């Protein structure tokens, strides 16, 4: 869902440029219409504007149908990421006591193969990290919660 | 005729059986044409209702009711059930209804207790 | 040739057979007088062309309000001929 | 009420359909005086009743040939308002 | 000890019954496209395969197999079931496998006898 509501944000973005398309057809719709009472030939690829307006309006339509309904059902959603973030916060409590317990900070310790377990610790952090972003990074772009 | 009378009411009868899945589809579908997103909705309908009236029946069985919503695009409708059980006290009913937009599958099972 | 312009109303539909749309219907109407028999030809050869199923009508004095499959709806007018074609079914 | 008949051109279909059509389609006729609008109202109410996908053309002198799904095509007059009303879906 | 070894022996083990469902499907199944001809065939053998790897556990419960086989024209399909027994002896499985044209719904029940 993180990268459905990524398109969900998206689609916030475009609303704006909807009605900015939109007024763009406007004065559009008023200029075409110059061209007939100034007597243009029309092209044959050129497309007609009626054709245009037609599925720009079904466009919108179907846009504030489907994309709007998806959208209050986000309650699931909701609880997914909280579950997701609060598992994310569980799994950092554990990856601190992890550290605390494996402080190689001795230096009886042979330096490589502790070098070498630091690393499988920092990967795995690196991956906790990684999820504790994602979850925020959901968390702030779905804005709901 | 005591023990005849007796052993219809512990025997697993397949008319009543259908009948009661019928009812429970008509009830829980009937005329209604197909949606895709109250599925769930009259699957769990048409079980509810089928397993109530089987419990009401009193008869002495474990019951397995299953439903299948299939919609008429040209979809190809094939239930197959065989089974392992003691066929002289457990039963099965396979009810198949249809509405002119829609295939609907009951199957029901009763096992001895 | 009669230089029948055509001014499409109304399409969901790719510019170029669009365009054969507007070539056909042409044809159509130079070959038949029977407006039956221009929704019969326009329909057939677009059966034939782009896979079936569409659906024809020519007349004058129309309206009409369809659910048709995206990219497969025109209409548009030849002379004095209002012509619609979309697929749907 | 004028008994505006539905007499019957072509039919593929049921009478109960036929007449059911011929009512609701009148009533489309009655509040409204549009043809498009006559139209959306028996293609949105059959869309409702006898299911999607339906379409009506509402008119006075065209030609259509289409192809309709068995037992689901209607086309008469009623008045000088020719009635077209199949279903492709 | 031992009586949770006895316990899991005589215990629906959901997991074991969906491995035996799938290698079933897979055996008689595979990769191959959508053909109606062959449905009846995959699904008779689907059937048999999981009983008879069900019987071959050696477990005291009648199973009951079913299968729905329906090929991919964007038909969206639910199979629901709702049933009644003693739940601490008897269990069900319902395992669902599709691929680029197909679905397939196959549901195992064990009843203990």
């Amino acid at each position: 869902t993180s990268d459905a509501v990524t398109f969900i944000t998206y689609v916030q973005s475009l609303k704006r440029k909807i009605k900015q398309f939109e007024k763009q057809v406007e004065l559009y719709r008023n200029g075409q219409r110059l061209l007939e009472k100034q007597r243009f030939q029309f092209p044959p690829s050129w497309l007609y504007i009626d054709n245009i307006e037609g599925e720009w309006g079904a466009f919108n339509d179907i846009m504030r149908r489907k994309d709007s309904a998806i959208q209050q059902q986000v309650a699931n959603l909701q609880m997914k990421i909280v579950q997701e973030d609060r598992a994310v916060e569980s799994r950092t409590t554990d990856l601190l006591t992890d550290w605390e317990k494996t402080k190689p900070v001795t230096g009886n310790l042979r330096p490589e193969e502790a070098l070498q377990a630091l690393t499988i610790y920092e990967g795995k952090f690196g991956r906790l990290k990684d999820d504790r972003e994602k979850c925020a990074k959901a968390k702030e772009a779905l804005e709901l919660t | 005729m005591e023990d005849y009378q007796a052993a219809e009411e512990t025997a697993f009868v397949v008319d009543e059986v259908s009948n009661i899945v019928k009812e429970a589809i008509e009830s829980a579908i009937g005329g209604n044409a197909y949606q895709h997103s109250k599925v769930n909705q009259w699957t769990t309908n048409v079980v509810e209702q089928t397993l109530s009236q089987l419990t009401k029946l009193g008869k002495p069985f474990k019951y397995i009711v299953t439903c299948v919503i299939m919609q008429k695009n040209g979809a190809g409708l094939h239930t197959a059930s065989s089974c392992f059980w003691d066929s002289s006290t457990d039963g099965s009913c396979t009810v198949r209804w249809e509405n002119k937009t829609m295939y609907c599958i009951v199957s029901a099972f009763g096992l001895s207790i | 040739m009669c230089d029948r312009k055509a001014v499409i109303k109304n399409a969901d539909m790719s510019e170029e057979m669009q365009q054969d749309s507007v070539e056909c219907a042409t044809q159509a109407l130079e070959k038949y007088n029977i407006e039956k028999d221009i929704a019969a030809h326009i329909k057939k050869e677009f059966d034939k062309k782009y896979n079936p199923t569409w659906h024809c009508i020519v007349g004058r004095n129309f309206g009409s309000y369809v659910t048709h499959e995206t990219k497969h709806f025109i209409y548009f007018y030849l002379g004095q001929v209002a012509i619609l074609l979309f697929k749907s079914g």
